[PDB]
């Protein structure tokens, strides 16, 4: 491409990975990036080449749109804008549902995981503590700790 | 997360089908308003330039520019009614 | 055939799998390859024959219909296009729920079988231990460790 | 800009949080101000500039609508000021039941983290007064206290 730009990293950034982590889906990966402009002069002058200053609609008739004698009216844009949001917030609240259970799964793995540790540190402590007496009171006729510890330890 | 785009995309896709519909309620009217614009031509000339066999070529030939954009049943015999 | 390619290897690697494993019913399991033109050059010049540089359609009829008077509607393929996405997208959300639900399962299978290995890790260590007395103190009057390792022992 | 105010400081203090906190989504982090103006005044004067003062409309033809003869309706605001209040009520709803329900998690999960503390602390306990007779009975022949404080300490 003759105008590369500095997507490349961008691109390189992103990988493959899919939606989750944990910002909503994709949390806010890259860094606030100052206003290009403060005065809008039309958009990008030339290249923009729009109506924001010139346009001044402030009517009815475009918001919430309007029918002349002998039918034939016209629909405004707020009922397209009303849809969109509506798709994109339902959308939004079906992720946080799904991101929500899987909260809740991988935390109650958590805690049974670390339960589980909890329990065979002790089971551990109780056996090293038992088999203290045994190798301090007869050593010769019976086992070692190292036997006991790499052959009978809980893992 | 899968679950709800599916309403999403049927709340995106109903609005551009009543679009749709608005669409064709305004072309039926914009036919019947060329319909009514041919006949008041033909209604607002004298019975002289009828009678002359080339104001109304013309006045038929404009008939024959509009394709089915101007309702065929109630613009031929005009001029001899 | 005339032109075995290579796609021989790649049926022989897929064999007869179903969908599962956990790439939400099957992973990336090929690499990726780059682009065989960075330019277009209308598809795949002779080979493609299409009109990707030629149409520009750009028109509100294409992707969203249009009505001249007279009837004679036509339809765009935006409908189409939404139709076939909300298909997809509800078969795929269908794959992720059985996932889910055959993950809790597998994870509740390790749950049980993870607690009944460490519970008998701890009787036949109870039970050894039990044992060296009876085995120390008369060995002659008294069974070996053998008998009851091989006999009385957990699975 | 040309008239600056105070909003910076305030927008400075806002961040970037979203919704949620203690005040069903969003506290009274500002304080209460005066009022603007002693009397009514017609709204800012010149400033304001409205006609509530003036308007007096005390008709039920402006709130509920009405039919003159030969159609020609209109309807009130009080049918849109309903609907408005009933989006914003169903808003606030979901919000509340939202927010119940992450309550509902933080407690689960505090409660299973201050078991998991007691639990701790006291086999903490009992570990160190079980060697306490150990480290007292014959410190050379055994361990000291550091060891087990430092290698069979639960965490």
């Amino acid at each position: 491409m003759a105008y590369p730009y500095s997507d490349m990293p961008f691109g390189v950034e992103l990988d493959t990975s899919t939606l989750g982590s944990f910002g909503l889906g994709g949390p806010q990966t890259q860094l606030q990036m100052q206003m290009p402009a403060v005065d809008v002069n039309a958009a990008a002058s030339g290249s923009g080449g729009f109506m924001a200053g010139f346009s001044n609609i402030f009517s009815r008739d475009s918001m919430f749109g309007g029918v002349a004698p002998s039918g034939a009216q016209t629909g405004g844009w707020v009922l397209p804008a009303l849809g969109i949001g509506q798709a994109v917030f339902g959308a939004i609240g079906a992720n946080r549902q799904q991101r929500a259970a899987r909260d809740q799964l991988a935390e109650s793995r958590r805690q049974f995981d670390m339960n589980y540790g909890a329990q065979r540190q002790s089971i551990n402590t109780n056996l090293e503590d038992r088999q203290r007496a045994r190798v301090a009171s007869n050593p010769t006729a019976y086992e070692s700790v190292d036997s006991y510890m790499e052959r009978n330890r809980i893992r | 997360g899968t679950t709800g785009v599916q309403q999403a995309l049927g709340a995106l896709g109903d609005i551009i089908s009543r679009q749709q519909e608005m669409n064709v309620n305004n072309a039926k009217l914009q036919r019947e308003a060329n319909t009514q614009s041919y006949l008041d031509q033909v209604a607002a000339s004298t019975l002289e330039q009828l009678s002359n066999a080339d104001y109304r070529s013309g006045l038929e030939a404009q008939r024959d520019a509009m394709g089915m954009n101007l309702d065929r049943a109630a613009t031929r015999d005009a001029i001899t009614k």
